[PDB]
RNA sequence: GAGAGGA
C-alpha cells in the first residue's frame, strides 16, 4: 500500500501525545522543578552564618527527593489509592546534605530528612512513573487516569495553569480617553517585582515608579543614564522623522528649564525624590545611583561603569510612546496570546518551597544563635536537633499551602487565592478537562470585553469553544491538543550565538545610525543593530532546525518597528507545524511510512528538521497552509491537522464543525457533568459524591480525538434510539418524551455514591470516642433505629438504610475539656432508601481512628431528569410513555427518545442531523462511523450505505401511530443518537419547607438545603407583588410567613419594652403590644446600640 | 432641633456607649462574635 | 522582494568594500575594523570571486560569507594603544568603514 | 458493566449472544457487521446494543479485593 | 469561609 500524504500525516498527533501526553505541563514543570530548582534554592541559601563563633557554619553540599544518600532504591512511598483513602497526604522526604564544624575544627557529613514533599502523581518521583497495567492494578490505580494531581488531606488538589503578562516587556497601551498614553514593564526578577511605567502628561513624557516621589522627566533620567549628549537624545529617540522631534522637543528643554544638567547633578536630583528608605546610611547620589542601578528596572542590573544598555531600553521605550503619540493604532493588545505567559505548578511550587526554606534557615539560625549564646560549655553535639525539630513546619506549611489553595507569601508581598482545586470527578472527561486547563488573572472584568473575547491569536494554542459559560464566559480557557508549553532554555549562549551571527554590539553602534537598520532584541532588551535582517532570521531558523539551539527559541521579524525579536523564557505556547520548503513540503511522503512502521518518533522528525515549534508571536512572520492541496511556492508552514483547534472537551461532539458555535461551547461545558464510567478502580474509592453509568455505550459516531483521550473506553452515556418528532405534547420547549419499557430494561439507569467520615479524636484528657451502639428492645432484636447497625457500631454492607437509621453510633465523652458518654450518632438523612456497601476503617498517621462509609443509592430516569445530546440540545424527561404508546417502523422498532423537532430549525444543529444519519448507517453495517471536525465520513457514503439496506436515503422512516395504529402522514427522522445523562437529577432539587430551624440572629428560615430553610422572595419578588397591588398578600408573606414579633412599645417614648415594661419611662401605662418583623426589631435595637433613636410614634388605627 | 431633650451638639460626641443585647451579638460554637470583642477592647 | 534587495544591498557592499580595499592601500594613517566570530575556529585569505562576490577562510575550512557592517558615520573614531603604562597611548589613526563576518551554511 | 439482557428499544434477549459474538471477532474473524447478522440482529436496535458496548465489568474484575 | 457547575 502507498501511503497518503493528504491523509496520513494526521498520524503526527498520536506519536505527539504518546511521547508529550495531554497532561504535560503539570508532570514537565513538577519534574523539571524536583531536577532543578530544588539544587538551585540550595546553592542559593547554601549558607548560615553567626556573628559569634566564626567556626561554624552549615554547608547545604546536596539535595534530594525520596532518596536516602545512595540508597540505590527511591524510598518507599505509601501508594496514591492508600494516601486517598486514609486521608493522608502523597509525599516524598527531602534528603540533604550536612556540613557543621566542630570546635576542633574538623568537617563532618550527615544526610537528614528536612522534610515531606507532596508528590504530583505520575512525575519523576512517584511510584507510577512507568507502570503498566500490573503495577497499576496492585496498586488500586487507574491506567487511564490522567495524573498531574497531588494528593494532599486525601484529597485531589490539581494546581490550576496560571496565565499571567509576559514579564519583562514593553506593553504600551494609549487611554485616548484622556489623550494619555504609557509605557510600562512590569520588571520581574527572583526576588524584585515592579513597574516601571513611562506616562505622558502635558505633551511631556515622564517616568513614573512606585519608589520615586512623582512624574521625573525623561530627558534627566535620560541625562542620569548615561545618554548625557542632548542631541543623542534626539537620535534615539526620534532618528531622522521630522514629524516625531516636534513632538518629543518640548520635554528635551526641560532639562535645561530647572537647570542644566549633568550626570552626576541627574542622579542627585533622581535621588532627591527617591521614596526608598535606607537601612543604613548612604548618601543621595549614592542612593540616586541605585534607584538607577537596580530600582528602576529590575530586570535589568547595570553592575559596571556604563549605563548604556539600560539608557538605551528607556530610550525604546520613549520612542514606543512618542510613536503612539504620532499615530494611535500602533500600541500592542494586551489580550493577544503572545503577549501572555502560562506558570504551572513547577513554578509555584519553586516559589513557596523558596519562601518556606528561607523562613526554615531564618528560624534555625536563631536557634542555633540562642543555643551558642552561652559563654561556656557550648557544646555542639547534637546541633541537628532543632532542625529535626523545625522539618514539621516546612511539611505542614507546604501541605497546607497546597490544600487550602491560599498561598501566603512575605518576600514579594504576593497573596494569591483560588490556586489549588479539588479536582473533579464527574465523568472521565471531567476529570481529564479540569487538568490543561487555564485561568485568567483578572478578577472579574466586569464590562470589559477585551479579555473575555475570543482573539484570532489563540488558533491552535488553546480551545476555540470550551470555556465556563457563564460568568467566566471568556476568562477560563482550556489547552489544545497540539500545544506544548516552553520552559527556559538558555539566555547567555544566545547572546554569543548573535555576536557570531553578524550583528554589532550595543557599545559600537552611534545613535544616528542606531534607527537606519533593524535592531534585533533579545528577550526585550536591545542588544544590537544588524544589517540584512532576512539573512539573519533565516540563519538562525535554520541553525534551530538543525538541532544546534532549543527548539523552543522563537525568533521572528517586526516591521512597524524594525526589529528581529528572540524569545527564550518559557511559558510561551507552541505548537508543532510541518515545516514547508519551496513549493513542497518535507514529509515526503516516506517518513509517514517510517513512523507507522515504527520509528521516527516525533523527536526525529524535530532532529531531521520536518517540523517545529511555533509560539503566538513567530506565526506572524509565517504563512500557514491549512491543508497540502494549498501550498503556493510562498507559505512556510503546513498545518498538521486542523480539528487540533479544539481541546480534550469538545473532541465529544460529532461534526463540530456544522453545529452553531453555542451549542459547541454549551456541549462542552454540559460534557464534564455527564455521568459515567469514571475509572477502572471505580469501585475500589471512596469519593465524596461519585455518579457512575450502569450500562455506558461506546459513541456511535466516534472522534479522533476521543480515541486518543480514550473516551471510547470509558463512556458516559447509551445510544438512544432517537425519533425526532412532535409527539405527546410534554415535549415543547427541550422536553423529552423517554420511553418506558426501556427504563425498566435499563436505559439512564445510574448509581450514586455518597461518603461519610468519621474520626475518633484522642482529646488530651486520655478519652477516646467509643463507636459502641447497638441497643436491643424486648424480645432482643435491634430498635428500629439500630434496625441496620450490626454489633460492632458500624452499619452492616449491603442492608439498607432510611430516614433515622444510625449506621455510625459514635458517642463523645462529656468531659473532653469515660462512662458519661453523649451518643452522638451519625444519621442518614435522606429522602430515599440507600444501602451501604463499604465500609473502611483504618487510622491515619498520628493513630487516630478514621471509619469512612460508602453508601450507594440505585436511581432510576425519574420525570424530570436533564438528559443532553451531544450538541448542547439538553432537555429534561418531560414524560414517560409506554412503549405500545409509541411509533413503531416496519420492523417493531419503537423510540428510547423522541426529541422534539423545533430544537433545529432556532439552534442550526445540522450536526447532529449528520450524527443521526453517520450512526445508522454504521450501525446497519456494523461499524462505528467518525465524526470529527474537518472531516469524518462522508454524508454521501452513510446515505448510500442506508438505501442499500432498503432505508431512505435520508434516514427518515415512515412510521405507523402507536395509538391510532395508522400510518404518520410525515416521514420521521428516525435512527440512533448519542444521548448522555447529566447529573442534575430532581431526586436532589426537590426541596419544601412549612416550618424548621431559624437563623439564631434574626430568626429567619435558614438558607440552605441540608438545612430546611425556606425560599428567598428578595427585592425583585416583593416589587413584582407591589406592581400588582398586593398589599395583604405581602404584608403576609413578608412579616407573618417569615417572621413575627409581638412587640411592647411605649407610646410616650418610642423605645420597644420587655414584658410590658417601658424600662425608660418605668411606668408601663404607656406600654402598647403590636406585631412587627423581627428584622425591624433587630435593626431598631443596632440603631440604638448607635446613636440613633427609632422613636416609633403610634396613632389610633380606628376613630375614623 | 433644639425643642426636645438630646437635641443639643453635645449629643454627638461619645460619652456613653450603649453596649447592645446579646441577641444582636450572640455567641456562637465559645467563641464570641466581632461585637463583643471590639467592646471587650473599648 | 526582501531577499532580491537583500542579495543587491549585499554584492553592492561587495563592491564597495573591494573599492575601498584598494583605495585605502596606502598607509598614512588609515585604519578599518573588524568584528569576528569569537573562539578563533583553528589564518585564511579573503578571497574575492568573480562578480564581486568576496568570502573569508581560516586554517579550517570555512567560507564565512558575510561582509558589510553599518554604514554608520558623523561618529569620529580613532583608535590608540597602551604601552606598558609608561609614556603611551599613541594615535594610531582613524579608521575609514567597518566589516563584520558571519559563517555561513 | 456487562451485556445489557435486553435490547432497550425492541426487547429481543441480547444478553446471551454477546460471548458468541466475541468468537466471530476471533475465531473465524468476520467483519462486525456480517458477525451481527449471523447471530439474528436484524433491527439495529439490538446491533448497536452489542457493537456499542464497552465490557468494563472485565477491568473492573481486575481490582478485586478478594484475591 | 471561598471553588465550581446551574438556570
Ligand atoms: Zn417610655
Ligand atoms: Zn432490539
Amino acid at each position: 500500500d502507498e501511503i497518503n500524504t493528504a491523509q496520513d500525516k494526521w498520524h503526527l498527533l498520536p506519536a505527539f501525545l504518546k511521547v508529550k501526553g495531554l497532561v504535560k505541563q503539570h508532570l514537565d514543570s513538577f519534574n523539571y522543578f524536583v531536577d532543578t530548582d530544588l539544587k538551585k534554592i540550595i546553592k542559593a541559601n547554601q549558607l548560615i552564618l553567626s556573628d559569634v563563633d566564626p567556626e561554624f557554619y552549615l554547608k547545604y553540599v546536596d539535595i534530594r527527593v525520596g532518596k536516602k544518600s545512595s540508597s540505590s532504591t527511591k524510598d518507599y512511598l505509601t501508594p496514591p489509592h492508600e494516601c486517598r483513602l486514609r486521608d493522608m497526604t502523597y509525599s516524598a522526604p527531602i534528603y540533604v546534605d550536612i556540613e557543621y564544624t566542630r570546635g576542633r575544627n574538623i568537617i563532618m557529613h550527615k544526610d537528614v530528612e528536612i522534610g515531606r514533599m507532596p508528590i504530583m502523581l505520575r512525575s519523576n518521583k512517584c511510584i507510577l512513573y512507568d507502570a503498566d497495567e500490573s503495577k497499576m492494578a496492585k496498586l488500586n490505580e487507574c491506567p487511564l487516569d490522567p495524573g498531574g494531581y497531588f494528593i494532599v488531606n486525601g484529597t485531589e488538589k490539581v494546581i490550576l495553569v496560571q496565565e499571567q503578562l509576559s514579564k519583562n516587556r514593553i506593553i504600551v497601551e494609549a487611554d485616548e480617553k484622556k489623550g494619555i498614553v504609557q509605557a510600562s514593564v512590569t520588571s520581574s526578577t527572583h526576588e524584585r517585582k515592579s513597574k516601571t511605567y513611562v506616562i505622558t502628561k502635558n505633551g511631556k513624557i515622564y517616568l513614573k515608579h512606585n519608589s520615586i516621589a512623582e512624574e521625573i522627566p525623561i530627558a534627566i533620567v535620560l541625562k542620569a543614564c548615561g545618554i548625557l549628549s542632548d542631541l543623542e537624545i534626539m537620535q534615539l529617540v526620534c532618528g531622522n522623522d521630522s514629524s516625531y522631534q516636534d513632538i518629543f522637543a518640548v520635554n528635551l528643554e526641560e532639562s535645561s528649564k530647572l537647570d542644566i544638567y549633568t550626570q552626576q547633578q541627574a542622579l542627585e536630583y533622581i535621588g532627591a525624590k527617591v521614596k526608598t528608605m535606607r537601612r543604613q546610611k548612604l548618601t543621595i547620589l549614592q542612593e540616586g545611583i541605585e534607584a538607577i542601578a537596580t530600582t528602576v528596572i529590575a530586570h535589568l542590573t547595570v553592575e559596571a561603569l556604563d549605563f548604556r544598555e539600560k539608557a538605551l531600553y528607556i530610550a525604546m521605550m520613549t520612542r514606543r510612546v512618542v510613536m503612539a503619540m504620532y499615530n494611535p493604532k500602533m500600541i500592542d493588545d494586551r489580550d493577544y496570546v503572545g503577549n501572555k505567559r502560562l506558570e504551572l505548578a513547577g513554578q509555584l511550587i519553586s516559589l513557596l518551597f523558596e519562601d518556606l526554606f528561607k523562613k526554615f534557615n531564618n528560624d534555625f539560625k536563631l536557634s542555633i544563635d540562642k543555643v551558642l549564646k552561652k559563654p561556656n560549655r557550648a557544646m555542639e553535639y547534637d546541633a541537628l536537633l532543632s532542625i529535626n525539630v523545625h522539618s514539621n513546619n516546612i511539611t505542614s506549611g507546604l501541605n497546607r499551602a497546597i490544600s487550602t489553595g491560599n498561598w501566603s507569601l512575605k518576600r514579594f508581598k504576593m497573596e494569591r487565592a483560588g490556586v489549588t482545586h479539588v479536582l473533579s470527578r464527574l465523568s472521565y472527561i471531567s476529570a481529564l478537562g479540569m487538568m490543561t486547563r487555564i485561568s485568567s488573572q483578572f478578577e472579574k472584568s466586569r464590562k470589559v470585553s477585551g479579555p473575555r473575547a475570543l482573539q484570532p491569536s489563540q488558533f491552535g494554542m488553546l480551545c476555540t469553544a470550551d470555556t465556563p459559560e457563564g460568568e467566566a464566559c471568556g476568562l477560563v480557557k482550556n489547552l489544545a491538543l497540539m500545544t506544548h508549553i516552553t520552559t527556559d532554555d538558555e539566555e547567555e549562549p544566545i547572546k554569543k550565538l548573535c555576536y557570531v551571527l553578524g550583528v554589532e554590539d550595543i557599545t559600537l553602534i552611534d545613535s544616528a545610525s542606531l534607527h537606519l537598520n533593524y535592531g534585533v532584541y533579545l528577550n526585550g532588551t536591545l542588544i544590537g543593530s544588524i544589517r540584512f535582517p532576512t539573512k539573519f532570521v533565516t540563519q538562525f531558523r535554520h541553525l534551530r532546525r538543525t538541532g544546534k539551539v532549543s527548539e523552543f527559541i522563537s525568533i521572528y521579524s517586526n516591521s512597524h518597528q524594525m526589529a528581529v525579536h528572540i524569545a527564550t523564557d518559557g511559558g510561551r505556547i507552541c505548537r508543532p507545524l510541518i515545516i514547508v520548503s519551496d513549493g513542497q513540503s518535507r514529509v515526503k511522503d516516506i517518513h509517514l511510512r517510517k513512523l507507522l512502521d515504527g520509528e521516527l518518533d516525533f523527536d526525529d522528525f524535530l532532529k531531521l528538521g520536518l517540523v517545529e515549534y511555533l509560539d503566538v508571536n513567530e506565526e506572524n512572520d509565517s504563512y500557514i497552509a491549512l491543508y497540502e492541496k494549498d501550498i503556493v511556492p510562498s507559505m512556510t508552514h503546513l498545518e498538521i491537522e486542523p480539528f487540533t483547534i479544539l481541546g480534550a472537551v469538545a473532541g465529544l461532539i460529532p461534526y463540530p464543525h456544522h453545529n452553531q458555535s453555542p451549542r459547541n461551547t454549551y456541549q462542552c461545558a454540559m460534557g464534564k457533568q455527564a455521568i459515567g464510567a469514571i475509572a477502572y478502580n471505580q469501585f475500589k474509592r471512596i469519593d465524596t459524591l461519585l455518579y457512575l453509568m450502569t450500562y455506558p455505550q461506546q459513541p456511535m459516531v466516534k472522534t479522533k480525538t476521543i480515541e486518543l483521550i480514550d473516551y471510547d473506553k470509558l463512556p458516559a452515556g447509551q445510544n438512544a434510539t432517537v425519533a425526532v418528532m412532535s409527539y405527546s405534547g410534554y415535549d415543547i420547549e427541550d422536553a423529552l418524551v423517554l420511553n418506558k419499557s426501556s427504563i425498566d430494561r435499563g436505559f439512564g439507569r445510574c448509581e450514586t455514591r455518597r461518603k461519610t467520615t468519621t474520626v475518633l479524636k484522642r482529646y488530651a484528657n486520655h478519652t477516646q470516642d467509643i463507636i459502641g451502639g447497638m441497643r436491643v428492645d424486648e424480645n432482643g432484636d435491634p430498635i428500629w433505629q439500630h434496625q441496620s447497625l450490626g454489633p460492632d457500631g458500624l452499619g452492616e454492607v449491603g442492608m439498607k438504610v432510611q430516614s433515622g437509621q444510625i449506621y455510625i453510633n459514635k458517642s463523645v465523652p462529656t468531659n473532653s475539656a469515660q462512662t458519661q458518654y453523649r451518643e452522638a450518632p451519625v444519621i442518614y438523612r435522606g429522602p430515599e432508601p440507600s444501602h451501604i456497601d463499604q465500609v473502611m476503617m483504618s487510622v491515619s498517621d498520628n493513630d487516630q481512628a478514621l471509619i469512612k462509609v460508602l453508601l450507594r443509592q440505585n436511581r432510576r430516569p425519574e420525570l424530570g431528569d436533564k438528559f443532553s445530546s451531544r450538541h448542547g440540545q439538553k432537555g429534561v424527561c418531560g414524560i414517560i410513555v409506554k412503549q405500545e404508546d409509541m411509533p413503531f417502523n416496519d420492523q417493531g422498532i419503537v423510540p428510547d427518545i423522541i426529541m422534539n423537532p423545533h430544537g433545529f430549525p432556532s439552534r442550526m444543529t445540522v450536526g447532529k442531523m449528520i450524527e443521526l444519519i453517520s450512526g445508522k448507517a454504521g450501525v446497519l453495517n456494523g461499524t462505528l462511523e467518525y465524526g470529527t471536525c474537518f472531516g469524518g465520513s462522508k454524508l454521501e457514503d452513510m446515505s448510500k450505505i442506508l438505501v442499500d439496506q432498503g432505508f431512505n436515503y435520508s434516514g427518515k422512516d415512515m412510521l405507523y401511530s402507536g395509538i391510532t395504529g395508522e400510518c404518520l402522514q410525515a416521514y420521521i427522522f428516525f435512527g440512533p443518537i448519542y444521548y448522555q445523562k447529566l447529573k442534575h437529577m430532581v431526586l436532589d432539587k426537590m426541596h419544601a419547607r412549612a416550618r424548621g430551624p431559624r437563623a439564631v440572629l434574626t430568626r429567619q428560615p435558614t438558607e440552605g438545603r441540608s438545612r430546611d430553610g425556606g425560599l428567598r422572595l428578595g427585592e425583585m419578588e416583593r416589587d413584582c407583588v407591589i406592581a400588582y397591588g398586593a398589599s395583604q398578600l405581602l404584608l403576609e408573606r413578608l412579616m407573618i410567613s417569615s417572621d413575627a414579633f409581638e412587640v411592647d412599645v411605649c407610646d410616650k417614648c418610642g423605645l420597644m419594652g420587655y414584658s410590658g415594661w417601658c424600662t425608660t419611662c418605668k411606668s408601663a401605662e404607656n406600654i402598647i403590644k403590636m406585631t412587627i418583623p423581627y428584622a425591624a426589631k433587630l435593626l431598631f435595637q443596632e440603631l440604638l446600640s448607635m446613636n440613633i433613636a427609632p422613636r416609633l410614634r403610634l396613632e389610633d388605627i380606628f376613630q375614623q | 432641633d433644639a425643642t426636645v431633650p438630646s437635641g443639643r451638639p453635645e449629643t454627638y460626641i461619645w460619652r456613653y456607649l450603649p453596649a447592645p443585647p446579646v441577641c444582636i451579638r450572640p455567641s456562637v460554637m465559645s467563641n464570641e462574635d466581632d461585637l463583643t470583642v471590639k467592646l471587650t477592647e473599648i | 522582494k526582501e531577499a532580491a534587495a537583500e542579495l543587491e544591498l549585499l554584492n553592492a557592499d561587495h563592491q564597495h568594500i573591494l573599492r575601498k580595499l584598494k583605495k585605502m592601500n596606502n598607509k598614512p594613517e588609515r585604519f578599518m575594523v573588524f568584528q569576528l566570530p569569537t573562539r578563533l575556529p583553528a589564518v585564511g585569505s579573503i578571497r574575492v570571486h568573480k562578480s564581486g562576490k568576496l568570502s573569508v577562510k581560516i586554517g579550517n575550512v570555512v567560507m564565512d560569507i558575510g561582509k558589510g557592517a553599518e554604514t554608520t558615520f558623523l561618529q569620529d573614531v580613532i583608535a590608540l594603544s597602551i604601552a606598558d603604562d609608561a609614556s603611551s597611548a599613541e594615535l594610531l589613526g582613524r579608521v575609514d568603514g567597518k566589516i563584520v563576518v558571519t559563517p555561513q551554511i | 458493566m456487562i451485556v445489557p439482557v435486553r435490547c432497550f428499544s425492541c426487547g429481543k434477549v441480547v444478553g446471551d449472544k454477546w460471548e458468541s459474538y466475541l468468537n466471530l471477532l476471533q475465531e473465524d474473524e468476520l467483519d462486525e457487521g456480517t458477525a451481527l447478522s449471523r447471530l439474528g440482529l436484524k433491527r439495529y436496535c439490538c446491533r448497536r446494543m452489542i457493537l456499542t458496548h464497552v465490557d468494563l465489568i472485565e477491568k473492573f474484575l481486575r481490582y478485586n479485593p478478594l484475591e
